[PDB]
């Protein structure tokens, strides 16, 4: 599945994990 | 031990100072529960997290809030809570814009 | 999960 977090000032991250 | 199924209910982002995605959680036992960006597991951080109302005295229900701090455009989109025991899965989803997208 | 509750929170778990 994949994730997202979100490390704010518009910086989001997915995840493949 | 009174054991029923899961359960949620969600209702639309509302500001409070933070953004916040209201919901309630009932269950026995007591659920789990997970968020989903875009269908994706969303990992919470300083910046997105569960923040719970104290529960009050004789009651199983949840309430709460998935907290946003400081979004944009890019948290636009579907967010989904849900929750699972024993006895019943429950999800439920809504639309959520915090800013407009350029 | 719950950056907030390590622990859960009355039962409920991430």
């Amino acid at each position: 599945f994949k994730s997202v977090s979100y490390w704010g000032f518009g910086r989001l991250s997915y995840y493949n994990h | 031990n009174v054991s029923f199924p899961a359960s949620v209910q969600l209702h639309t982002a509302v500001e409070m100072h933070h953004w916040c995605i209201p919901f309630s959680v009932d269950g026995q036992p007591a659920p789990s529960l997970r968020w989903l960006f875009n269908g994706s597991v969303l990992n919470e951080t300083s910046f997105i997290f569960t923040e719970f109302l104290e529960p009050a005295a004789n009651e199983t229900v949840r309430h709460g809030c998935l907290r946003l701090n400081q979004p944009t455009h890019v948290n636009n989109g579907n967010y989904t809570l849900l929750a699972a025991n024993p006895f019943g899965q429950a999800s439920a989803s809504i639309m959520a814009a915090f800013m407009d997208n350029p | 999960g719950f950056f907030l509750y390590p622990h859960g929170f009355y039962g409920i778990v991430c």
